[PDB]
């Protein structure tokens, strides 16, 4: 009744499906229907042929740990004849070229690379931003709790830095830019992490409601606690099917900023952008990231939007994805 | 020291799947009695809170294809042995019992 | 219509619709959060789910119980591997250009690369130059090869298990029951379906099976073998059985008169067919006759199971560029099984399907693979409507392809009410069930 | 004589939920004291025919069954085709 008013009635269909299933897949005692999840999923598959200019296809970047990431590239403007495989790893012509590395949300649990919520985000932002995109599959929850996704994420960023047909033409190098979605942007931030720590320069960090917790219960949780799509108690279900066993919200992986983290002073860290929706369970979670990189010495945009709910940016039908798509192309571009 | 056969039967009754096994390969009277296929009966009939269907025609047919003990070993223990918590439903018997009987057919000339 | 920002996500909503939808799922909640954990159990594991995609079919079974595309995969290799697919790339041109003086050259020049070249791609290289030199000059064991295909590659297990449960669940309910198999092979996939309805709930039905194979001196009599072998099994398992072989060249020298049926409803009938009816292409108008007896025999379901590729363009580099990316897929999967003589076996029994793919012409060529796109139309034309599959068969074939096949990525997607089997993000083989349109 | 006395001890506590616990305390003493004379006393319930008493001195023997290799159950009581055999057909125990 109090979410109706404040998003469309598309959106509103999609996550409350999305809710509904995912309350149907949880099982108390802390395993998971992995097989039913499976097969609810929607999925699609890569395609060489230019749709609305872009083009796809899947790269097997491990095989021990069966690591894939998909990639996707606007359309060859100087040939007419679709791409071969040969042409699919050409050298790319320009003096500048962003490369964005995407992590998709799902809570640590969900979706995929494949998902046709992700492929079509990954188009959308080759399409505006005028980059190319890799979608990377990192492993899932409780299966396969942690360390696994921040692993797969350094071996999706040492391939992707590797790459001599990514490099720019301006400077020999290549110029990446970590984005990530709920738990993905959480990824984010713990690659950079160690992006900081190797000889990678990292050059941005995108954040769109990053998933990160504690103890402590703020008032956006009481206050806002089974309103908007979420509750707490599927939001203490997935820290626990994530983090170790024996652990607290406390853990560093959880929040960044606990006595047992570490500390970002003297520390080299990208730019972050990070967007925090207004009427979010964990909202004040997101804003205390924001005050923490500001109050660490460090380079940060925070966007507060007031009136926005968790996915408004997987429909193109309202102002927040315009105005979010527009910064991330101002920031990328710059 | 020595026992009886309905003597093994009981001792022997009370040690599940893997255990069971393990007994199978110490002594000669108990392979003989852990050969018995009720014992095995029972385990198989553990890993399940509903099979579905009567017993009486599921004894008869799974002695008929080569026995529960083959059923357990070729075809239960790799889909019980990553994670022995989740307990087999309809699925798993359908899926161990054709393929049980596939190997059957295999074996007929 | 649908909603077109949602259609891009995969669901299929009508515009119009919307509200009730959203009604349905305001009244879901309610349920959820009055019969709790338990019920929402029954939900999960007593529960069969269709068809994901239409919001308002699941959402209704759920309150009920309550109450050309090109897919392309680049597994590491090295740049050899490019001047192999260069050279490729320069003979099949080259052949095709009427050159005939540098395509021998080029051939020879791809016999020189791939002694260098390692992996998968050596293999690849070596069985379509084979393909590619006797082509030059044409214009200038089956038993044991399609057995051991079973043990080594997951494909045939995957047609049967999941074509039988389609079977199996159209035939409850009856007590006559007759499947008429056009793949009758070895009959592998009838053993696993007998135990089913002996199990079966009400009672076994008196199960009648007619097979159908190519011809030979001793097929002829190995169909007749093979059902010695499965009256023999009904019997330990107390099923009524009855059986009749036949021979023959194609199958479009059938009809429904020599099929032998009694009354539709006396005895329920269940077309089988896999990997069949690409065979049939080659002949001018065989698919739409095999299609209109199988409408005459009016079955309850007809399982297809068909490989997911475009084989079959009117254009000599276009085949030959899409099998090259098949085929490297179908090497990819086998490059990490371990060494056997199963495996050695499978090569030799795909290096006759390459060989067959390129070098011949006509009703010669049987491998004209079809999309399942391709192949939904011609169905629909027939008069045969989809018949979607569950996720008990989904789960199934998940634990499938973890008793034989344990660190090789293969998986299993939904789409259209059919099942796919894939080698990562890349499908391979389709599985689709249809019944007569009413 | 000892066993008859024992199964008096047990069956009079037996005509003698939260009982169970300190009855199976009771009964770790007892199958202490009956140590020794216990796989006799599985001859003196066959005597008898008992039920619960059988039970329940099996259970013991079971409970130790569990988890030792091929010669420590032989050391316990005291107890090549035919052993390859046994091995290869159970072998997923030992793998
Ligand atoms: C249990 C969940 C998970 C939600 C919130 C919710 O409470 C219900 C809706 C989920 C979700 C649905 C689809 C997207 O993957 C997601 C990121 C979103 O925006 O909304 C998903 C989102 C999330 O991943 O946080």
């Amino acid at each position: 009744i109090e979410s109706r008013t404040v998003v469309p009635l598309n959106t509103w269909v999609l996550i409350s499906n999305f809710k509904v299933a995912y309350n149907i897949l949880r099982r108390p005692d802390g395993t998971f229907n992995r097989h039913l999840a499976e097969y609810l999923d929607r999925k699609v598959t890569a395609n060489a042929n230019p749709v609305d200019g872009v083009f796809s296809f899947d790269v097997l970047i491990d095989r021990r740990i069966n690591l894939l990431s998909r990639v996707y590239r606007p359309a060859y403007a100087d040939q007419e004849q679709p791409p071969s495989i040969l042409d699919l790893e050409k050298p790319v012509d320009g003096d500048i070229v962003p490369v964005i590395l995407f992590f998709h949300g799902g809570s640590f649990a969900h979706s995929s690379a494949n998902s046709a919520i992700y492929d079509t985000l990954c188009r959308r932002l080759v399409g505006l931003c005028k980059c190319v995109v890799v979608s990377v599959n990192y492993r899932r929850a409780p299966e396969n709790p942690y360390p696994c996704a921040y692993d797969d994420g350094w071996i999706a960023l040492n391939w992707v830095n590797s790459r001599s047909w990514l490099k720019s033409k301006k400077d020999s190098k290549v110029h990446i830019f970590l984005a990530g979605d709920s738990s993905g942007g959480n990824i984010a931030h713990n690659v950079a992490l160690r992006a900081g720590e190797s000889g990678i320069d990292v050059l941005g960090n995108i954040l769109l409601n990053p998933m990160f917790g504690g103890n402590e219960r703020t008032e956006s949780e009481k206050s806002l606690d089974g309103k908007y799509f979420v509750t707490v108690r599927d939001r203490d279900w997935y820290w626990k099917a994530f983090l170790p066993e024996g652990e607290d919200r406390e853990h560093p992986a959880c929040n960044p900023f606990s006595p047992r983290g570490k500390s970002l002073e003297g520390v080299s860290f990208p730019k972050s952008l990070v967007v925090v929706a207004g009427l979010d369970l964990i909202r004040d979670w997101q804003l205390a990231y924001a005050e923490g990189l500001k109050k660490a010495g460090q380079e940060v945009k925070l966007m507060h939007l007031e009136k926005a709910t968790v996915g408004f940016y997987l429909l193109p039908n309202n102002n927040h994805f315009h105005n979010v798509m527009d910064e991330i192309s101002a920031f990328v571009n710059a | 020291s020595n026992l009886d056969e309905n003597l093994v039967y009981e001792v022997l009754k009370h040690v599940d799947a893997k255990t069971l096994a393990m007994s199978s390969c110490v002594s000669k009277i108990w392979h003989k009695t852990a050969q018995d296929e009720r014992l095995w009966e029972l385990i198989c009939t553990r890993h399940w809170t509903n099979i579905g269907c009567g017993q009486n025609q599921l004894r008869s047919v799974v002695l008929a294809l080569g026995g529960f003990r083959r059923l357990h070993s070729l075809y239960l223990w790799p889909l019980s042995k990553p994670n022995p918590r989740a307990r087999f439903g309809k699925d798993e018997l359908k899926l161990t019992l054709s393929l049980l009987s596939i190997r059957y057919y295999e074996k007929m000339s | 219509m649908d909603d077109e920002l949602l259609a891009v996500l995969g669901y299929k909503v009508r515009s119009s619709e919307m509200a009730e939808v959203a009604l349905k799922l305001e009244q879901l909640e309610t349920m959820m959060s009055n019969v709790q954990e338990d019920g929402l159990s029954h939900l999960a594991t007593d529960t069969v789910h269709y068809n994901p995609s239409e919001l308002y079919s699941w959402l209704d079974n759920m309150l009920s119980e309550l109450n050309s595309t090109r897919s392309v995969i680049l597994v590491d290799s090295q740049e050899n591997g490019v001047r192999l697919v260069h050279a490729l790339m320069a003979c099949a041109e080259a052949i095709q250009q009427n050159n005939l003086t540098l395509a021998e050259a080029l051939v020879k020049q791809i016999g020189c690369l791939a002694v260098s070249q390692a992996g998968a791609m050596r293999k690849v290289a070596t069985y379509f130059a084979e393909a590619l030199a006797r082509r030059i000059y044409r214009l200038s064991l089956s038993d044991t090869l399609q057995m051991h295909f079973y043990e080594t590659c997951p494909y045939l297990k995957f047609a049967h298990f999941t074509a039988n449960q389609a079977i199996l669940e159209a035939f409850e309910g009856k007590k006559r029951v007759h499947v008429i198999d056009f793949s009758m092979n070895q009959g592998l996939q009838w053993p696993a379906l007998m135990q089913a309805l002996a199990l079966r709930e009400g009672g076994p039905p008196t199960f009648r099976l007619t097979g159908i194979g190519p011809p030979a001196p001793d097929n002829s009599d190995h169909l007749h073998e093979v059902g010695c072998k499965l009256a023999q099994l009904a019997e330990a398992i107390h099923v009524e059985f009855e059986y009749r072989g036949f021979v023959a060249n194609s199958l479009a020298d059938l009809d429904a008169s020599m099929l032998e049926l009694r009354p539709s409803d006396t005895e329920a009938v269940a077309v089988n067919s896999v990997f069949e009816l690409h065979k049939l292409l080659g002949r001018p108008g065989g698919i739409e006759k095999v299609l209109g007896v199988v409408k005459q025999i009016k079955p309850v379901i007809f399982t297809v199971v068909e490989q997911e590729s475009n084989h079959n363009g009117p254009v000599f580099l276009d085949r030959f560029t899409e099998s090259l990316h098949y085929y490297s897929t179908l090497f990819d999967s086998l490059e990490g099984v371990p060494n056997s003589q199963d495996k050695v076996m499978s090569e030799v029994y795909l290096g006759k399907q390459i060989c067959n793919l390129v070098a011949c012409e006509g009703p010669d060529r049987v491998e004209r693979h079809e999309t399942l796109s391709q192949w939904g139309n011609r169905f629909g034309s027939s008069g045969l409507a989809p018949a979607h599959l569950g996720s008990n068969a989904f789960k199934q074939a998940s634990m499938l392809l973890s008793v034989f096949n344990s660190g090789q990525g293969y998986r299993v997607e939904e789409s259209n009410g059919c099942l796919m089997l894939g080698w990562h993000t890349r499908p391979l083989i389709t599985t689709s069930a249809w019944k007569l349109s009413t | 004589s000892k066993i008859l006395s024992k199964v008096i001890e047990y069956c009079k506590r037996h005509v003698e939920g939260s009982s169970d616990e300190d009855l199976k305390t009771w009964d770790s003493e007892f199958i202490k004291v009956d140590q020794g004379t216990l796989f006799d006393l599985i001859l003196a319930a066959n005597y008898l025919n008992i039920k619960g008493l059988l039970d329940l001195t099996c259970q013991t023997v079971a409970d130790m069954i569990k988890g030792k290799t091929p010669e420590e159950i032989r050391k316990t009581f005291n107890i090549p085709e035919e052993e390859e055999e046994v091995r290869r057909e159970n072998q997923w125990a030992f793998e």
